[PDB]
């Protein structure tokens, strides 16, 4: 054997063991989720509280691409913020170019073409985080989910990390229960109750939740981090539903 | 085992096998302490010697006037990200004529330690700092990981024996953080905390070094006679 | 045995990375087929949709090189993705170039030898991907030319892709004895559709609702995809029938 | 990233042998048959059409490949290999000779490229050695016909008649009873389509033959008239119907 | 990385051999034999064609025996593609030197750079080496009639008579055994010959398993000329010295 | 380019590839440099298992690097050539910028450094190379003979020898050599280095090689029969 | 194989690690810091003894307020010195004046972990920098592959380093004069010696403020030497 | 840099090349030889632009002599000259071309015979029984073609290049402070101490 | 055709003293016969008791006293704090206006 050695080495299954093995990673990181909405999207990630030592609100996860596009990921957060950077540049020389902000479809496949690049060669490593991204373009809203392979596909509801699978579960649920649609404030509200349920998968260390959203009607269609009254809302809803 | 001979290999619980080999290098290097309250911000190191005849190995590095860190680890690895922070809070300042953010200089830390986990050939660091700073939303204090991995915290500290001051701080972490507009003893608390990693050792006066910046003070280092004050 | 693990020969002469990703093709589980009408070329694909919480249009592994050009890939999506970019390019760049739109069968050979490359050049992986290019040519007429990680390429009468090829390639080698000509002899592609949708029935032995099919439909001057709502038009026709 | 495979693949073993040559020689003895005969004033060169499926078009897969207008090539072993060679051998005949001389090269020159770029990927760093074997046919004023064969090392020999691939040990043997020195181009179709049956299996027609001559000049196939050196190609693919005509009297 | 699949071509063994030159030199040991017998009026270059076959085109063949420059000649013992490389090398290495000082390239200083060539190979580059040995024959004005080889380590030495290839021991042996150095080319012809009809693993030596070339002064007045030898040439010359 | 470290240390603190490189020069052919009171002579062993050589034609075992002076080896032949060549270059372009030719510690400093630098470069293998460089400095009469190796170490020696069986010669040089009386006489110097090389060589006839260097670029290589002359009077006083 | 550039599961680069054991099987160098000088002293170790002694260079000038002495594979050496001087030349270029020690030693360090897969590997030599500045006085730096420089008011490197060292910690005194230390560096050297010290096979040097860096005369030395051995007979 | 001739006679070649060197309105030296000896049988003058002349020269020189000691040969005068002539042939399409005249004698030690090359700074060569570069020329052909015989003495050839000097210093504008001669033969190069 | 200098007027002068030492320049700007500025300082504090002053093109001017005051910084860096001399200084100075010795700063520097 020794074919999980090497990267961009194919196994007699017709598998690459090494983007396997990054994959690993991802599901040990924390939970971070994605919700489609109305007319937007909503972010949400667990931050683990180490220690009473960390500095409240000040370790923000989250980042933003352009002034339309959020970005959430799980796993190596180096490794995220790499891709994010990447995203930067590819969303900057597009607009450089063609004048409009990057479209989402545009700007996920840009990633995706850029991760995948990293499963072809053994002289690199693949990415070792899953990203949840996506925002608001001229075709309206889109929320894609990206993995260390490549692979991407658009979503109505996304989930990664350690959680995922209780976060999955959840999300099937407001799917069904909202065929019309969900909108943005509830969304934001549904996050939060995801995150504490999906935090019982994590459930040693108390956490820090931290919250973003992209909406036509609510941030005019650019991306802004929740805080303050709308947070601590979200946060007490959250609260109620656990007990 | 199989999956450490480089950088760019993930093992099959997906760990990066070279990466925690750099990381324990810190393990090995000498404690170092670092703590804030609102008004300055402190960095206490404990320096190491070879023999009694050698000098004490120097911590603490200076890279801007309102901004430095601390090492633990490899020490040439620490003057390559040293002096890239150096020309990076200099970069701001020529370019902008603005100072850079502590945060942003963790930032730029995080994607330079980044891609040497990535890359074949190359290496992780083998070393991490503790980076205070005062900026244009107060004092602050990074801790960096050569994993990438930067976070800002109230207190730390990291090397051998780092869990005793790092529990100390945990303990005094509503009193120190009130020591606003007195240097002395935020000093005093920080040194204190240190001496919660000796062993059989104590503090000397060629020994230990301390470096301090806060609202009307610029990052200044202490050692020598200077230091006889916190004994 | 570093031989397997790299392209380069084993001692009974073969590349077995290149074997490999021949199998990677199959990992989606999804059967592909493509027929000749007289005037279009019709290619269809399962189309599967595991998870509820997928957004089920962004699901697809048919693509639109050129205005002329379609491609439906068997194999993992990123792949998928990373032939299709460049596709798009060469396609795009033979126009500029050479002052007409790039024929189905030179796209195919372009593809092919990039195939054939990394069957050779040992720092770059083969793609576990087979590519079907599908168009109407304005010299060949319509046109179905296919390529493999090994760097192969030829025309096609028809064809199928996916783990259960065997049994659409026999069902159409037979109805191709029993028609005597190399085609589907139809007027409008719609009814060419519902053939290529008929006879994928009758090969797989199982049922289709219109989300469990995609389309794509290659016409003179276009090659588009169909709806769910221009497939259960077709599905219709079928059952009513 | 980056191609750090800057390093030979191919190397010297104990014994002295070369590997990965060998290996490849290995997979052009698993490749279809194909043949090449010496006529006093043409050359024949003929394979087996083998079909990957018989929903495939093989008129769109050409076996035998034009080089120039006076030269043409056949192969055995892996063909997307083959592909990639005659496209470099193509451009290498324009690019090294016909830009400079103004003029096609002759088949033992271009022959000459050819075995270079195969040798290059013998030794060159990180790359393998092509998998086939070549057989050249071709003409040209000063050394007349010819017919050359190329192997995986680079290494190339001229022949009166040869053959390539699966049935080479018996198609050989049979060559050597048939060929002499007066051969007529017609003689030698007819004992290479005799030679080609024994090593073909399933059909044998037009359309699973592959067969083209190097021969007279066809002004007929030139497509312009008006300038008298200008004669046409001697390369020429023969029909399926052209095929099947032989075929009969056979 | 690709560090894995290094062969490492270019190093030591333990005992101080360069491991792919031993193994290429293995290789040259099971071509076709080469001789190459300097006269006192010429040179004598004598070549075993590798195991002919009767269909093979023989006039119009070249496996062994290439021609450097119009004073200048090599025989071959190795891969021919290899041979190949290096011959061209060595073709425009001479033209350069003819442009440079409007004089033929002395016959060392072309051996020397070919000879350069391929103990870069050997420590440097990361890339197997030519599986080549050469003899070159030649002549030019300072030293006059001269005999050399080169082998894939680089190394090269001057000789008055010299095998390569297949059975260079035995060969040697021979040639050491009947050379003389008042020796005539007429007498050094026979001697090639008679060498290779014993030392030949094939059952008896053909004009179609074999390669001829000779260096004379033979042609009018102080003049050097380079005779490739015709198929029916090397009949009769077989026939002229008896063993066939 | 071709970048692989191949030269690296190993955990006991060696660095095998240049140790190698040392046996590389164990296995070549033996050679000696003497030096007298107003002379070098530098020997060198020819082995005699090559009858049938052409001598006029022969690389010869000792190079002229510059007209004062001269550089012999054992070791890899091929690699040797090298090492001349760039010493040849760097004795020309010292003429050029300093006007006055190279001293014989300079010339040997930097064919060290070349050495050196095979041994901690990429791509590339140590040289299977000692050399022993010898000569006089510009308008000096004082005698140098330097020796280099592989790992690009070099020192002055007042007689050395390198190669096959070396450590018997230099066993030999070391009880018969005198540090407060060098060889007076060129003759003496000749006869001192011809009678080492016997201690190894097999016979005296054509497998020794003498140069001898003498001030203000005076050098010369002995025939056959100028050695044999040696060899006969050294076996006859032999016998008592 | 495996990487040059690779971490050992303790935290250590393998190949910096490597090149420490090569540096122990060198010959021994001693140095000693005073208010009055340094003095550098080194083992010379001919390995034959028709090889002339004076031509073995293991003390070296960088400048002439800064001297150098080596330990280990001393060819690797010839670079690292290369740089040294011409980092102490061209500081001086730039800004007329003498280079701090310290800088000049930091200077040289950078060149140690500028190894990988830039050269091929690690340094195999250790240095001894010795040097006067007028902000910090009298000098004494020991340079290590692994790019690190440890101030020393004594220190020894080589073969003999850890029983040299053992003795220097007993010896040493911040009074010493000039002539105490010189005397002190004979006398560790003489016991950590295979063959007998004497004024052939061991070398002495100092740099003093007002005479800069000397190497020092074999004649010298062995008066130092003699001096030496009076003085230990004389109790 | 101005005056530079040369005379091939019988058994050897003779150059003549000026002392002096101006820049300016002032002569700042007398007694400059613009010659190197390329080998032991082979000499090259050179005149032209400042610097240009003695680093062309020089760098020539350090090449043959580069030569000489890889075979341990000489090189011909006329293998020489087409060396030299080839760098001034690649020089002339440089970015900065080398703005050097130059005269090759030397002495064919296998022929028997010396030779004579004049070879200009685009890389023009031609053998010649005598040559000349810059505005010497103008007065010392049509002297040479008048008094020149081939078959003549070094002797002969000496007071043959006197008549050629005093024609100089009679008609030229500017003072050349007089020439240095050389003499290449079978023997090698020597110099004339009192001309 | 685009000409990359300017003449931005002014003057400065220099006394030095037993113990002290001046650097005084007037505070107006100007281009052609127009006052961009009546107080615009071109004598700076670039620290370690050096006072620097580039009249000539302001552009190239502040582009040069910006470089020293970066030159000052990394002194202090790489030689442990160690104090500037003006000395040094004036070498360190030498090298910046040099290093665009064929695209030259128009200034007439006074330390
Ligand atoms: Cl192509």
């Amino acid at each position: 054997t020794g074919y999980d050695l090497s990267n961009s080495v194919f196994s007699p299954d017709g598998r690459n063991f090494q983007v396997e093995y990054a994959v690993k990673a991802v599901e040990n990181g924390t939970t971070s989720i994605g919700i489609k909405c109305n007319d937007g999207v909503v972010f949400a990630v667990e931050k683990l509280i180490t220690s009473k030592l960390l500095v409240p609100q000040k370790n923000v996860k989250i980042q933003v691409v352009d002034r339309h596009i959020g970005c959430v990921y799980s796993g190596l957060i180096p490794d995220g913020r790499h891709l994010v950077n990447r995203g930067r540049e590819e969303a900057a020389s597009f607009k450089k170019l063609y004048k409009t902000p990057i479209p989402i479809p545009a700007f996920a496949d840009r990633l995706g073409q850029y991760v995948q690049a990293h499963t072809l060669y053994n002289s690199v490593r693949p990415f070792g985080v899953s990203t949840i991204f996506g925002g608001v373009d001229k075709n309206g809203a889109h929320l894609y989910m990206l993995e260390p392979s490549g692979s991407y596909w658009g979503y109505k509801g996304a989930a990664t990390g350690k959680g995922r699978q209780s976060a999955k579960a959840e999300l099937e649920k407001l799917v069904d229960h909202h065929p019309e649609g969900l909108s943005a404030r509830e969304a934001v509200k549904q996050a939060a109750k995801i995150i504490y349920l999906a935090h019982e998968d994590n459930k040693e260390k108390d956490f820090e939740l931290e919250i973003s959203w992209c909406s036509l009607s609510e941030t005019n269609g650019l991306h802004k981090f929740v805080k303050g009254d709308l947070l601590q809302e979200a946060i007490d809803f959250a609260q109620k539903e656990i007990n | 085992n199989n999956y450490d001979g480089d950088t760019v290999t993930f093992s099959p619980t997906g760990r990066l096998f070279q990466v925690e080999y750099a990381l324990e290098a810190i393990k090995q290097g000498s404690v170092t302490v670092g703590l804030r309250s609102n008004t300055h911000a402190v960095l206490v190191a404990l320096k190491r010697n070879a023999d009694e005849l050698s000098s004490y190995q120097k911590k603490i590095i200076k890279c801007d006037e309102h901004m430095g860190l601390s090492l633990a680890g490899l020490a040439p690895d620490a003057r390559v990200l040293s002096n890239y922070l150096r020309q990076q809070c200099n970069y701001s300042s020529l370019v902008f004529n603005r100072k850079l953010a502590v945060e942003r200089a963790g930032h730029l830390l995080c994607d330079k330690a980044q891609k040497n986990t990535q890359s074949y050939g190359g290496r992780p660091y083998g070393v991490g700092l503790l980076i205070i700073g005062y900026d244009k939303s107060g004092a602050h204090l990074l801790e960096f990981q050569p994993s990438g991995n930067v976070t800002e915290l109230y207190g730390t500290a990291i090397g051998a024996r780092s869990q005793g001051a790092k529990t100390y701080l945990e303990r005094t972490l509503d009193t120190f953080i009130k020591i606003d507009g007195n240097p002395d003893e935020l000093i005093k608390a920080g040194v204190e905390a240190i001496s919660q990693s000796l062993r059989d050792e104590s503090l000397t006066v060629d020994n230990l070094s301390i470096a301090i910046v806060g609202k009307d003070t610029p990052f200044t280092i202490y050692d020598g006679e200077a230091v006889a004050k916190y004994i | 045995g570093y031989d397997r693990h790299i392209t380069i020969f084993s001692p009974e002469g073969r590349l077995y990375q290149v074997e490999y990703a021949f199998k990677a093709t199959n990992q989606t589980n999804i059967n592909s087929l493509a027929v000749r009408g007289k005037d279009c070329t019709v290619v269809i694909s399962q189309k599967k949709v595991p998870d509820k919480l997928l957004d089920p249009t962004t699901v697809s592994y048919i693509f639109c090189i050129s205005r002329t050009i379609g491609m439906v890939v068997n194999g993992p999506i990123p792949d998928a993705r990373n032939a299709a970019l460049r596709a798009k390019a060469e396609a795009a760049e033979f126009r500029y170039k050479y002052g007409y739109d790039m024929p189905c069968d030179v796209l195919a050979k372009r593809m092919a030898n990039l195939s054939q490359i990394y069957t050779q050049r040992a720092y770059m992986r083969p793609l576990g991907v087979i590519l079907t290019f599908v168009s109407v040519d304005e010299e060949l007429g319509p046109s179905i030319y296919k390529t493999d990680p090994a760097g192969y390429y030829v025309g096609y009468k028809a064809t199928a892709t996916g783990p259960k090829q065997q049994e659409i390639t026999t069902n159409l080698e037979n109805h191709f004895k029993k028609s005597k000509i190399d085609h589907i002899n139809e007027e409008s592609w719609e009814k060419v559709v519902e053939f290529a949708i008929t006879h994928m029935i009758d090969a797989l032995g199982t049922e289709f609702s219109k989300n469990d099919l995609e389309v794509g439909v290659a016409t003179k001057d276009k090659f588009f995809t169909l709806s769910a709502e221009n497939i259960e038009e077709r599905l219709v026709a079928i059952a009513e029938q | 990233m980056t191609d750090r495979y800057s390093f030979s693949l191919t190397t010297f073993s104990p014994s002295g042998k070369l590997g990965q040559i060998d290996y490849a020689l290995t997979a052009v003895k698993q490749g279809v048959t194909s043949l090449g005969i010496k006529a006093t004033n043409g050359v024949v060169i003929a394979t087996e059409k083998k079909s990957s499926s018989p929903l495939a078009m093989s008129e769109t897969l050409s076996k035998v490949s034009l080089l120039t207008p006076d030269i043409g090539a056949v192969y055995s072993g892996m063909g997307p290999d083959y592909r990639v060679l005659v496209d470099k051998s193509r451009k290498v005949a324009h690019t090294s000779y016909k830009r400079i001389y103004g003029e096609y090269p002759p088949t033992k020159l271009l022959v000459s490229e050819v075995a270079k770029i195969m040798q290059e990927a013998t030794q060159s760093g990180g790359v393998r050695p092509f998998g086939v074997s070549l057989l050249i046919a071709g003409h040209d004023e000063f050394n007349g016909f010819s017919l050359y064969q190329v192997d995986p090392s680079g290494s190339y020999f001229p022949w009166k008649a040869t053959a390539i691939g699966k049935g080479s040990v018996a198609a050989k043997t049979f060559l050597e009873k048939r060929w002499n020195d007066e051969l007529e181009l017609e003689d030698a179709i007819h004992i290479a389509l005799l030679t080609l049956k024994e090593s073909v299996e399933g059909e044998f027609n037009g359309d699973t033959i592959e067969l083209a001559i190097i021969g007279d000049e066809n002004p007929d196939l030139l497509g312009y008239t008006g300038i008298p050196t200008d004669k046409g190609p001697r390369f020429r693919k023969l029909t399926s119907q052209e095929i099947n005509d032989r075929l009969e009297a056979l | 990385g690709s560090r894995r699949y290094d062969s490492r071509t270019t190093i030591f063994s333990p005992e101080g051999r360069l491991y792919q030159v031993e193994y290429a030199l293995e290789s040259i040991s099971h071509a076709g034999t080469a001789i190459g017998i300097m006269a006192s009026d010429g040179i004598v270059l004598a070549a075993e064609r590798k195991v002919t076959s009767t269909l093979l085109e023989q006039d119009t063949s070249t496996e062994k025996l290439y021609k450097l420059n119009d004073k200048i000649a090599v025989a071959v013992a190795g891969l021919t593609a290899d041979a190949e490389i290096l011959i061209n090398t060595a073709r425009i290495h001479a033209q350069n030197y003819l442009k440079t000082y409007n004089e033929d390239i002395p016959v060392e200083i072309l051996v020397r750079r070919l000879s350069d060539i391929k103990q870069g190979y050997t420590q440097h580059g990361g890339l197997r080496p030519f599986g080549v040995s050469f003899i070159y024959a030649g002549y030019d004005d300072r030293y006059g009639y001269q005999l050399y080889t080169s082998n894939p380590s680089g190394n090269y030495t001057g000789w008055k008579a010299i095998s390569v290839g297949a059975n260079t021991s035995a060969a040697q042996t021979l040639l050491q055994m009947d050379y003389k150095d008042d020796m005539k080319v007429d007498d050094a012809i026979e001697l090639a010959l008679k060498t290779l009809s014993k030392t030949t693993d094939s059952s008896a030596l053909t004009y179609d398993r074999l390669e001829f070339a000779t260096i004379r002064k033979g042609a009018n007045d102080g003049e050097v000329y380079q005779k490739i030898f015709k198929p029916q040439e090397i009949k009769d010359i077989l026939v002229k010295t008896g063993i066939t | 380019g071709y970048d692989r470290a191949l030269s690296i240390f190993s955990p006991d603190g060696h660095i095998f590839q240049v140790e190698y490189a040392l046996e590389a020069v164990k296995r070549g052919t033996c050679a000696v440099g003497v030096k007298g009171k107003n002379c070098v002579v530098l020997g060198c062993e020819r082995r005699s298992t090559l009858k049938l050589q052409d001598t006029r034609i022969t690389p010869s075992k000792v190079s002229k690097i510059d007209s004062h002076v001269v550089l012999s080896f054992s070791g890899l032949n091929a690699d040797s050539r090298i090492l001349i060549e760039k010493a040849r270059v760097e004795a020309q372009s010292h003429r050029l910028t300093l006007e006055d030719p190279v001293t014989v510690e300079y010339l040997t400093r930097y064919v060290a450094g070349v050495q050196q630098r095979y041994t901690q470069s990429g791509g590339v293998r140590p040289f299977g190379v000692s050399t022993l460089i010898a000569g006089f400095d510009p308008r000096d009469d004082e005698p140098k003979l330097y020796q280099t190796e592989p790992s690009g170490i070099y020192s002055s020696w007042s007689a050395q020898t390198i190669g096959r069986n070396s450590k018997t010669v230099r066993e030999f040089l070391e009880k018969n050599y005198d540090r407060k009386e060098p060889p007076a006489t060129v003759e003496e110097c000749v006869k001192l280095t011809v009678r080492s090389l016997l201690e190894v060589v097999q016979t005296g006839a054509k497998n020794i090689e003498i140069t001898v260097v003498k001030p203000d670029s005076d050098i010369v290589a002995l025939s056959s029969e100028e050695i044999n002359q040696y060899v006969t009077q050294i076996e006859q006083e032999k016998q008592e | 194989d495996r990487g040059v550039s690779t971490f050992s599961p303790e935290g250590r680069l393998f190949q910096v690690e490597y090149s420490l054991e090569a540096i122990k099987l060198g010959s021994t160098a001693i140095g000693i810091a005073t208010k009055e000088g340094v003095v550098l002293g080194v083992e010379k170790r001919a390995t034959s003894p028709l090889l002339e002694s004076d031509s073995i260079e293991k003390i070296v000038e960088i400048d002439r307020h800064i001297g150098c002495a080596m330990s280990g594979l001393t060819a690797d050496a010839r670079s690292m010195i290369e740089h040294a001087r011409t980092a102490a030349v061209t500081h001086n270029l730039y800004y007329d004046e003498d280079i701090n020690v310290e800088s000049l030693t930091q200077s040289v360090c950078d060149l140690a972990l500028r190894f990988g897969e830039l050269m091929s590997r690690p340094f195999g030599v250790a240095l001894l920098i010795a040097g006067h500045d007028a902000d910090d006085g009298y000098q004494l730096f020991h340079a290590e592959p692994s790019g690190t420089f440890y101030r020393y008011n004594a220190k020894a490197i080589g073969s003999g380093s850890e029983g040299a060292q053992a003795e220097l910690l007993n010896e040493w005194h911040s009074s010493l004069t000039l002539k105490e230390a010189e005397l002190l560096v004979l006398k560790i050297l003489k016991q950590v010696m295979e063959e007998k010290l004497d004024e052939n096979n061991a070398q002495l040097s100092c740099i003093t403020k007002q005479d800069g860096f000397k190497i020092y005369d074999n004649e010298k030395t062995a008066e130092l030497i003699k001096e030496l051995k009076e003085k230990e007979a004389a109790e | 840099m101005d005056i530079i001739l040369g005379i091939r006679v019988q058994d050897s070649v003779i150059l003549a090349s000026s002392k002096a060197v101006t820049r300016g309105i002032s002569v700042l030296k007398d007694s400059d030889d613009k010659t190197r000896q390329l080998s032991p049988h082979t000499l090259m003058s050179f005149a032209g632009e400042a610097g240009d002349t003695v680093q062309f020269a020089e760098y020539i020189q350090a090449n043959i002599q580069l030569y000489s000691i890889r075979e341990d040969y000489e090189l011909s005068p006329q293998a020489v000259s087409s060396f030299v002539r080839q760098e001034l042939a690649k020089s002339i399409r440089s970015r900065r071309p080398y703005q050097v005249n130059v005269l090759i004698g030397g002495y064919d030690k296998k022929k028997n015979k010396p030779e004579l090359y004049q070879i200009d700074y685009l890389g023009t060569k031609v053998e010649l029984p005598y040559g000349a570069h810059g505005y010497s020329g103008f007065y010392t052909f049509s002297l040479l073609d008048h008094h020149y015989r081939p078959d003549m003495t070094t002797e002969e050839g000496l007071d043959l290049l006197k008549l050629c000097v005093q024609e100089l210093e009679k008609r030229m504008p500017m003072d050349f402070k007089g020439v240095i001669v050389k003499i290449v033969d079978k023997d090698g190069i020597r110099q004339v101490d009192d001309f | 055709q685009f000409n990359p200098y300017g003449d931005n007027g002014g003057t400065i002068l220099g006394i030095a003293g037993e113990d002290f030492a001046v650097l005084a320049g007037d505070t107006r700007n100007i281009t052609d016969y127009s006052i961009n500025s009546r107080y615009e300082p071109k004598v700076f504090d670039c620290g370690d008791n050096i006072v620097m002053s580039a009249n000539g093109f302001a552009a190239d001017g502040d582009a040069l006293v910006k470089r020293f005051k970066n030159s000052v910084k990394w002194y202090h860096f790489d030689h442990n704090d160690k104090k500037l001399s003006i000395n040094s200084a004036a070498r360190n100075i030498q090298h910046l206006l040099y290093g665009k010795r064929f695209f030259p700063y128009y200034v007439h520097t006074i330390i």
